[PDB]
Parts: C-alpha cells; structure tokens; sequence
C-alpha cells in the first residue's frame, strides 16, 4: 500500500527548530555571531536584575511560609526567560504577564509593594501606575494570549512603533486561546511577542503529556509565523531572541513564538505542593554561566554581587511593610471599583455598606 | 423616518463611527459583506476597513481582540453572530472584560458594546434562536439591553457604545424588520436601566422584554375586550432592572405578571418576582406568576409555534392572576 | 391605599369583606387576619 | 467511618470505580497527583491509567473528551480544577452534554459527572472561589448538585455517577475538611433533587446551600437561644430544586429566607424566592427576604471577610423577617 | 544586528505540504505510484455515489426554495471532499460531521428522509438508527473535533479497530476547539481522522484572511501529528490520504489531519447568503473546470467503465428517492411539547413532570 512519508515530515519540521544558545553552562561563548550588542554596563544591569531576582524569590516563599504573603507561584531557575526578555524591551512596549510573570512587571514599573499586595490579594495591588504599560497578572492560562493579538493591532493602527508581549507556561499552549492569539496577530499581522516558558512541568504535569509536538516553538507553524526555541538558561540568547522578535514586529512583518526552555527549582505554588532531574538542572542555572561570563570579562565580583542581594532584601523589607501599612478594603471600595457610573442595585448596596462601615 | 429595527441598528452604527473615531466594529461577516443580517451593510465602504473589519472564525479570539483594542483606548462594538455561540466567549465577557475596572481598581476600563442576535420564530438552525440573557444577566459588571422597537434600539444602541463599561446588546432576529416605526434622525440617547410603559393600565401589571412586548401588547388589547386594564412594562435593560419603574406600576395594580421567551429556568423573570415580592408584596393581592417557555432545550424549529410563549399564554396566565 | 399581606387580602374576599375599610392594627397600619375577623365580628 | 467530605468523595469514587468498569475519571493533575486537593488519591494506583488519567490542560478538550468517551459507551467523571474555569468548557457542558439526549432524541445519552471545587473562605487567587452554579442551573439538560457534608457527599456523588444524564458536582473548598461525621462504608445512594431538614424548627424557614448550610446552622442556635426557633433546609441539590420539601417547611413557618454566597445577582436565591412566592404566598407572614453577597465581582482574598455572607448576616435578616 | 532564517523556515516548513494529486483536471493520472487499489465495481460506485449528492443538493435548494426544507448548506463542488473521504471508511467507524456534511452519513446510513427532517427542524430526524455510526450535524464550528478526541480514545480503549472522522471547513480551522481538538487525539495518540474541508471561504470570508499560514494542513504540525494536503477535487486523492489516514490510526499510530482543496458553488447557506456580495463569477467558473466529476468520468470513460445511460440511471434514482424521502418526512407526525420534555432525560426532574402534565392537559384539547 502506498506510504506517504510522516516519518519525515515529522523529522524536517523539527530540524527547522533547532535549540539557540550563545552562553554554554561554562559561560563560554558557543555563538559568537548571535552575540547581541550590550555595553558593559547593560550586561551588569542584566545580571543584578536576575540576581536581584533569585532573592527577590526567596524572600517570597520564606514571606509565604511566615503567612505574610498569600498566592505566589516560585521563579527560582526562570531568571534568564522573565529578566533578559524583558530587559529588551521599551517602556512603550505593553506587558500581558501569566501569573508567575510578576518579576517583568516589577521590572517594568510596578512597585513591588503592590506586587505583594498582588499576592496578598488587594485591589490596590492591581492599581497600575499610569503610563507603566502592564496588566495585573492574568490566571485563566492563555486568555493573556488572545487579549495581545487585541493590544498589539491597537499599537498597529495608532502607528506606535512598540509591541504587546506575553508570557505563558508549557501547560499554557494547550489551550484553544493560546492557538486562537497567535493565529489573530497572525492573521492581523500584530506586532505581538508570544513567550512560551517551558519549565517541564504544568503543577504536576510533565510537558510530553500536554502534547506529543517534540517542540513548543513549532506551534507557531500553525499560525504561520515564525518560532524559534532557546535556551531558556541562557540570559543572552533570550535577549537576543526577544530583539529579534521586537524588531521584526516594529518594522510591520508580524509575530513571533518563543520557547523558551527553563525550569522552576521551586513548587508550582504555595498553596498545596525527580530529586535528581531537580539536581541536573541546578547545574544549568542562568546565574552560574552569566557570573562566569562577566568575571571572565573583568565585569562582577562577589562584592557587587553581595551588594545587590543586600540592596534586594532591604527594598524587599521595606515593600512587605509598605504593604502592611495600605488601608484594608472595605465593600464600599470594591463597589466603586465596579463600573464609572454605579447601577440602581449597586446604588442600593453602596449605602448598604456605607452604613454598616460607619 | 420609518425605519426597521435593524435600520435602526444601523444608523446608530453610522452615528458613533461618525462622532467618535475611536469606535471600531468587527466580528465575522460585518465588513464586505455587511452583515449576515445587513445590520453593518455599507459602513465599512463610507469608514473603512481599518474601522470596520471581518475577523478570523474564533468567538474568543473575538472577545479578546475587543479586550485589546479597548486597553489601546480603542471602543470595540464586536460582533457575535448568534448569542447561541456566547459559549464559546464566556470568559473574555463574564471572566475578563466585565471585571477588569474592578481588577484594576479604576486603572483600565472596557468600553466594549457586544452585539449579537438572537430569538425564536424564524426557524433557524439550532443554537441560533436561544435565549441566554439569563447567563451574562448574573455577571457583575455588565449590562444587559434588549430592545422592542426601532426607536428604543437605536436610543439604546447610542447610550451602549458611549457607556464606559461593558454592555451586552441583543437583538430579536424576529423583530429586525417585521415591522417599522418613526425613529427621529440623528444621534440621541435612551437612559440604559430605564424601562418604559408600553400601555397604561389599571387592573394589572404585565412585565415583559423583547419579542415578548409585542405578545404582551397583543395580550393587552383583548384582555381589555374582557374588562381588564394592563398595564404593559417593557423592561427594555434586563441587567439592571429598572426598580423604580417596576414597582410603581405594580403598587397601582396590586397584580403583576412576568413575560419571557427564555425557559422557566432561565431568563430574569425569577429576579423580576423575586424583586416584586420583597418590596411590594404589602400591596399584591395574588401571586407574580410567570409566563415562560418549557424546561427543554430550545425547540426543534418545526416546534417553535407550540413552544414558545404567545399571547394567548399571557390572556391565560392574566386571568389567572386576576381571578386569584 | 391598603397595606396588607396577599393572605391577609385573600381572606377578606372570601369572606366577602372590603379590606378598604377595615381599619389596620398592625404596624404602620397593616391590616391583620385578626381585623378581619373584628370586622365581621361587629 | 469518621470522614471528611474529600474523604467521602475519594470513597464514593472508589465504589464507582469498582462497581462499574465503565466510569472513568480525567483531567488536570487527577492523576498520579491525585488532584490538587487530594479527591483523587490512590484511584490511579489502585485502578490503573487506563481508568485514572491525567489530561493536557485544556478545559474545553476535557469537555469534548468527556462527551466522546460517553459516545463510546463510557461514564466519565472529568475534573474541572476550579469552577471559575468553567468559562473555557461550556459550551462542551450547556452547548453539549446537557443538550445531546434531546437532540438525538434519546439515541444517544451523556452519563457524565462533572467534578469541580468551588467558594470562599480559604484565601485562593482570583477566579477560584467564585460561586457560578446559577449559570449552569439556567440550563435544561443538566442536574446541579452542592452537598455540604461528607454523608451527603457520598450519598450524591454516587447517585450522581449512576445518573445516565449530566451531574455537575460542586464541592465546596472550605467544606472540603472543616469538620468530619459518621459516613457507611460500602455503597448507599441520596435521590438528586431532594433537600433535607438540617435543624426542625417553627418560626422561620431558612433555606441554604454548600457553606451557607454550617453559617445558617450557626445562625439558627444564637437565634434559639433568643427563642426564635429556625428550620434550616439544605438545598443539596440546586437545580432541580426540592420544591414538596421547601413549601412544606414555609407552609409550617409561615416566614422564610434564603442564604447564599453567591452574588445577589447571580446564585439560585431568586429561583428560590419565586417559587415560594407562586404555590404559598398565602401563607407568608413577610416577604421572602435573601442573604447573599455583594454585586461585585469575587473579593479580592483579603477582602473575604467582610464580603461573603456569614451567620451574623443570617441572623440580622432573619430578624428583619420576625419583625416585619 | 543578527538575523534569524523566519524566511528560510516559512519556506522549508510549507515545503512539507505540497499539494497531494492523483489525477488532473483531464482525468490522466499523474501518480501512479499512489493510485488507490479499487475493483471496476467501487470505482462505478464513488462515481454513483457522487453523481446521486449533486442531484441531492441540486433537488435540496429547489425544496428549500419551495419551503419544503429548512437550514441547508449546498454541497456542489464538495463531492469529491464529502464522498471519496467516506468511500474509504468502514461500517464501524464513527463519524462527526458538521452542518455540510450531511452526504457523509447518509451513506453511512442515514435515512434520507431523516435527513431532511434534520432540515427543516424535527427531532425524529437526529434519532439515528441504532448500529449506525454518526453524530448529527454539529452546528458549533469546531465542537466536532473536541469530541472526535474522545470518541477515538473510547475506540483505542475497547481496543476496536475503527477510527473517528470528522469534518469542518476552512473557517473552522481558527478555532480553539480546531486547535484542543487534533493536539488531545495527538497526546493519547487516539485513531482520529481530521478532515479540513478548504472551500475558499468561510460564510464572505476568503481563507486568507482565516490565517497567514500558507497551508491548512501545516496546522497539523501544531499538535505533533502529520497533515496532509490534497488536490479536494480529486476524488482518488481524496480517498488514498482517507486510507492511508486510517492505516496509520488504527495501527495504533495517532491522528492524522487532512487539508482539501475543494470550492462550494453555491451559496453559505440558503438563509440569505448572497456569494456576489464577495466573489467575482470569474474565480466561481475557475472552480466550475474543476469539477470532481467531470475528471472522474474521463477517467472512468477511458477505462471503458461509465457511460451516460448509467449516469441517467443514477439520476433518475435519485430524483425518485428524493421524491419518496421528502414525502416521508411530511408524513411524519409533528411535535408536541410533550415529546420535547420526554427526550431532555431518562428520568424527569420535578419541574418537567408539572410542566409534562400541564402539557398534557393542554394537547388532550
Ligand atoms: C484556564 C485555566 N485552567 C486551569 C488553570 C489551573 N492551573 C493554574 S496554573 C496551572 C499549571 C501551570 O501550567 P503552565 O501553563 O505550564 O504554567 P506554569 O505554572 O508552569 O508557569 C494550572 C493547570 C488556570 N489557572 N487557568
Ligand atoms: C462556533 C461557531 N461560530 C460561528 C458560527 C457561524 N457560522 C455558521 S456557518 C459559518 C461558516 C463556517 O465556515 P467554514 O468553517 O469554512 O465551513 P463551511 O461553512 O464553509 O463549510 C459560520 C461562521 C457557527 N456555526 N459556530
Ligand atoms: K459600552
Ligand atoms: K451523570
Ligand atoms: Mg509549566
Ligand atoms: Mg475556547
Ligand atoms: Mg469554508
């Protein structure tokens, strides 16, 4: 019986989605061509940021334990995928995070006592400052994709020369609204950025039980635009993936699907939850290549490096009793915040509950 | 002009698309083609592709691009092409752009008009005809409007596009052009949570919202060949209702009924009763009851006519409350 | 008008009463099962 | 045996499991997790991944695969991992299943159970806790079920298994190990659609579901010791609603209210009060009042304390019903 | 700055779907290395079968027009798409058509009569006989292959050696549920056949506005399974990728998605669609040369194996069937509410057993 050739078809596709990696886990350089154009002083920002980060993260998860913070989803090994994709990014560019993406909107301009405040579960938390161009951190996987492809045609047809960027997990390109986002940028031909962050893992879900494609960036094929899959520990091809993304999105030529490929060290979050597969990707840590990197280069020392983890757990401080010392919500405050002009029931309700607050 | 309802919808459309440029309309079918009802029929040819625009086939996609678009200051009048597909859309509606003032606490706001049609007696396929007012009725955040006439249609269709926040506009496929009614030109608005008396009466208080008025109406006529007045009430905003309106009436008459086309188990008249019995139950002599479709599915269309409510229901259901 | 609850109006005509006369002991006037029956009853 | 709720879903399932080859149980992390809040631990192990499966993270595909193994002669039980996740998957759930008997006109039938947690009080992130069972109780076609304690979780999920139409099963997350009670071991059924008297009483009837059954119960003994006597009813199932056994109770009490946590605009409460209104409005000595949330959107988690309805909301409005 | 190969890949990726053709427009085969292994008897029939769905759906407008049937989306042009795909199918597979796919189970046993009941809005119409493998038409774009997932999986597990087959069209392709649907039948590598059916446009829309990917087929490559894009007018095309598709699942090899390029020349539906308002008579007479069935019978014709009295013959046939079916459909007793509250469950609920006796009450007159 006549055979069409799967087995190759398979095979050819993937050979169009090779691994890019610039920084091997020595901190050697392996692609000098890709090698992204950063002064010193950037690839130093670039790394107190990830270290700044790595604390940032332990802090967190030590302030949950202690009961002072409340829903918070662990970064620890995602350093290079949230901090060097954002670090290509302008201030025009708009952020739609996932809800572990909390450290790019930080990095973006929120201040970190309402990213606690996120987490604690405030309204004033999600007060945006204006002109910093982010959403709160979306919870229903993948509707922060088709919410992009809606973002970036708005930067299109105002002219802006920016982007929407958004990010997700592996678990994340399962669902019907990742496919539908990057098919409307697509089709739209949107200045959209779509990150996917494929640590392994969906809570307890291994990332070869969401799909049997052997990559994540070849989904892109399916909205017709191009995908590229990196290493996802490796702070400078993620920058210069991003860049690349960036500046084909601003020049009108559309999207771009990246996959990055990380790991979480941590649980998936603080509310309910391999030793060895844990050890092998500790070893991969972005912070361990980028460090030697730099010092090879004559660019970081221990005592920069201790200065930033100091300066983090100070503001780290000061942002958790910033948090502590916001007004607690009343009912009256979530009405208002429900539409511009409260409806006769919600009118009703308002002195309610103005009464009873008295 | 006498105009149709969708005649209506229509110059409403033009209206915004000429007064505010940052009015966008798109869905399936609404660009060249104008609409699969005509409703969008020469907009995109008088504004432009870049204000009136054909989408991919994907509902969410839909409702998410609107989301977008609004974040860029834009105003997005998305359409659905039936509200039977609303299934497919529920969370860019009920889980994100009615909660994103509040998620924001003020920061961003949606000033989204979805328009979609729905309403039996047309014989359509399946999932075309349903009434599912009753689901985005029960989402904070939203409002929900549903016209009678062409003069509340485009009165409604203006005060939706201009409200800041999420409005859900449905339109009753049987009612886009079976009849005409003088609707002045130019722009003007309807109060959205405002309902309006039809028919003044005395004897009881008939509560209905789309194609329901128009049964509600006929209902009227000969329960008055009978000696009794009705009062008819067109809610013509479901989500909120207008309370004021709805209680003055039945305060008057001591005797109320409820008239929709949804299921028993749908719709908002459980809300309406419920809304009656604690704030004039001092004054009704008997029980709100309702007229309301069977606990099934929507029906196969060759049994539209046996199944959904008709004028004869509410005769029927009147007289039953007046004889309580 | 008359302030009463539907029990209480449904008893009235049963009984043949005129519920608009009946003077209300209830709160704020509401008039009760019990006026009805001292309506009757004289 | 001692139990709390999870543990009575656990064992229920595991008699299904056992009692009928056919049943099987999918979704996000049910697996070789045994779900995020333990229900299914050791099914897989004891059944095997043929039976006990973990699924891409995908509501809607959970939805259609539900629907198509049922196709095949199978009684899925799939797991939505919250209910405010419920957006993605209904049209598989309303659009689908509720509606496939009817429209094969009995050929073909959907035995499915759908699994999903759900309210407050626990402090989860946003659309975790929000209470949706008022958008699927609107639709025909499908039973909603909410126990409140581990005897009648177990006792309803097996009826609800065994049921050959949709079944959504919402287990309350604060419920989920508050407090534990004496439960059979082996198989025992409670009939879907029957409420049950969680306190005798004469003065007032409250009506409740899910967590507001303990908050009514805890309002019910402060009201007693002021010698209001309260009759507590427990919805257990919400639509369809237990109607013999709510107006028997208003009937006896002559005064009633009903609790929910849901918004005023949305949960079942209205329902409730139109119903009562329509068969025993002559028996009312006050109007049917409700306790339930605010109209906005789910409380941000440090916001849940003055938000949701407790028992000192129960007894204020109770009060407000003995001195109307 | 460094640049990445995005031409390069679009190009390479494309590449990998080139158009699957086995015979031309004039009927010469041109892959003879792929012609399906077919008796002169079921060549005859896939030309019958495909002549009788062209009478159907030129009889179906006419009925329509007449007010004889309700909703119903036009096939001609399709039958090559619709037919050749089901010709390859077997008793015990499972079909999910949706609302054009109303040939496909027909001859997977549909009644016609059934059919038309289906169109004009009766519920006896979807009651399928018993043995017969088929959903009715699914009105919700891309509902079919969610489903289809489970159904496969269902198979996988009894372990039967049959597939699922769907059907949506272009359109269809940007949704969600299009996307879930071929990635869920990939993870459980379930016996799924997923058939895209590209007409050109979607309602008024034109496929190129659906997506920039340059195939519908490379979707496939989305959810790791291969895909397939055939020459849709060619019915041998049609029929040797539904085969292959077939072989592969239920060897226990996963799905396979199948793009074709086929054209309807009618209009969306017979609801008001009017194809002046977006296509020009140009491309329409373009697609008209195409015809699956003018190809077929210069195929069949060379081989000596089709001549016009057998074509007549099937014709007639048709007609007279056509006519006998819609007949039946009248005489089909008309719905009462209380048929509506039987079917919603087994055993009714509280609410539909009062509203069941006040119907009841009310249809004893
Ligand atoms: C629509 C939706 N469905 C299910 C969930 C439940 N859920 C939350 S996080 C999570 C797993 C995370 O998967 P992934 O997309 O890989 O992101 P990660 O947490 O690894 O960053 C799941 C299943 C959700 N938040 N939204
Ligand atoms: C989920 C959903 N959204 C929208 C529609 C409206 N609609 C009905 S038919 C149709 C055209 C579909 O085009 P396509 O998938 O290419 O299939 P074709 O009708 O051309 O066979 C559309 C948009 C629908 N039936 N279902
Ligand atoms: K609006
Ligand atoms: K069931
Ligand atoms: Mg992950
Ligand atoms: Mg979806
Ligand atoms: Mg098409």
């Amino acid at each position: 019986t006549f055979q069409f050739p799967f087995a190759e078809q398979l095979e050819k596709v993937a050979e169009q989605f090779p691994t890019f990696q610039i920084l091997n886990e020595e901190g050697e350089v392996v692609n000098e061509e890709a090698m992204p154009e950063l002064s010193d002083e950037q690839l130093k920002e670039l790394m107190r940021r990830m270290v700044y980060t790595r604390i940032l993260d332990q802090r967190s998860i030590s302030l949950n334990r202690q009961g002072r913070l409340g829903f918070y989803a662990p970064t620890a090994g995602q350093e290079a995928s949230q901090i060097a994709s954002h670090f290509a990014l302008e201030k025009e560019d708009f952020i739609l995070p996932g809800y572990r993406d909390v450290p790019q909107i930080i990095w973006h301009g929120l201040p970190l006592y309402q990213a606690f405040l996120f987490s604690r579960g405030h309204f004033h938390g999600n007060q945006i400052p204006e002109g910093v161009n982010v959403l709160p951190p979306q919870i229903i996987i993948g509707a922060q994709y088709i919410q992009a492809a809606g973002v970036a045609l708005g930067l299109k047809m105002r002219g802006k020369k920016a982007v929407a960027i958004t990010y997700t997990g592996d678990g994340g390109t399962s669902q019907g609204d990742f496919y539908e986002g990057i098919n409307f940028a697509g089709a739209f031909k949107a200045p959209a950025i779509f990150v996917v962050q494929n640590n392994r893992f969906a809570i307890s879900t291994p990332v070869e039980k969401q799909t049997v494609a052997k990559t994540l960036a070849q989904k892109a094929v399916a909205a017709g635009i191009p995908g590229i899959q990196v290493d996802g520990m490796d702070p400078l091809a993620v920058y210069a993936a991003v860049k690349a993304a960036r500046e084909r999105a601003i020049n009108g030529e559309g999207p771009t699907l990246i996959e990055t490929l990380c790991f979480r060290y941590g649980p998936h979050t603080m509310s309910g939850d391999s030793k060895e597969l844990e050890n092998e990707w500790a070893k991969k840590d972005p912070l361990v290549r980028f460090r030697k990197f730099l010092e090879a280069k004559g660019l970081w020392s221990e005592e920069e490096e201790n200065n930033v983890i100091e300066q983090a757990k100070e503001e780290i401080k000061e942002a958790i009793k910033k948090a502590d010392e916001t007004p607690k919500q009343k009912v009256t405050d979530l009405i208002s915040i429900m539409f511009e002009e409260l409806p006769f029931n919600l009118k009703e309700q308002y002195e309610i509950y103005k009464e009873k607050e008295s | 002009a006498q105009m149709t309802m969708v005649q209506a919808i229509t110059d409403a459309l033009r209206i915004e698309l000429k007064n505010d440029p940052n009015v966008l309309i798109f869905g399936e079918d609404v660009g060249v083609n104008g609409g699969v009802f005509r409703a969008t029929e020469g907009l995109q040819a008088e504004f432009g592709e870049d204000r009136v625009f054909d989408t991919p086939l994907a509902e969410s996609g839909i409702g998410g691009l609107a989301i977008g678009l609004a974040l860029q200051g834009f105003r997005p009048v998305p359409e659905i092409q039936f509200f039977g597909f609303v299934y497919e859309v529920m969370d860019s509606i009920c889980g994100q752009m009615a909660r994103i003032r509040y998620r924001t606490g003020g920061r961003y706001h949606m000033p989204i008009t979805i328009r979609s049609p729905f309403g039996g007696g047309v014989h359509t396929p399946e999932l075309h005809s349903d009434s599912l007012e009753g689901l985005v009725a029960q989402q904070p955040g939203l409002k929900v409007v549903i016209p009678s006439t062409p003069y509340d249609a485009k009165g409604l269709l203006i005060s939706a596009i201009r409200d800041n926040d999420p409005v859900i506009f449905l339109e009753h496929l049987k009612l886009y052009r079976s009849f005409r009614q003088e609707v002045p030109e130019g722009e003007y608005t309807i109060p959205i949570g405002k309902a309006d008396i039809k028919r003044e009466g005395k004897d009881i208080t008939i509560i209905a919202y789309g194609a329901m008025v128009h049964e509600s109406l006929k209902a009227a006529a000969e329960l008055e060949k009978e000696g009794i007045s009705a009062e008819v009430v067109d809610l013509r905003t479901v989500q909120p209702l207008d309370i004021e309106t709805i209680i003055g009436s039945v305060e008057k008459t001591g005797r109320a009924i409820v008239v929709q086309e949804a299921q028993r188990q749908a719709g908002i008249a459980a809300n309406v009763v419920a809304e009656i019995n604690e704030r004039a139950i001092l004054s009704l002599e008997a029980p709100v009851l309702r007229v309301a479709a069977p606990d099934t599915v929507y029906p196969f269309a060759q049994a539209e006519s046996v199944w959904l409510p008709n004028f004869k229901d509410v005769i029927e259901t009147a007289k039953k409350v007046m004889n309580f | 008008r008359v302030i009463a609850m539907p029990s209480v109006r449904k008893y009235a005509r049963e009984k043949g009463v005129d519920i608009r006369l009946v003077q209300g002991t209830g709160k704020n006037g509401r008039v009760l099962k019990e006026d009805i029956d001292a309506f009757l009853a004289g």
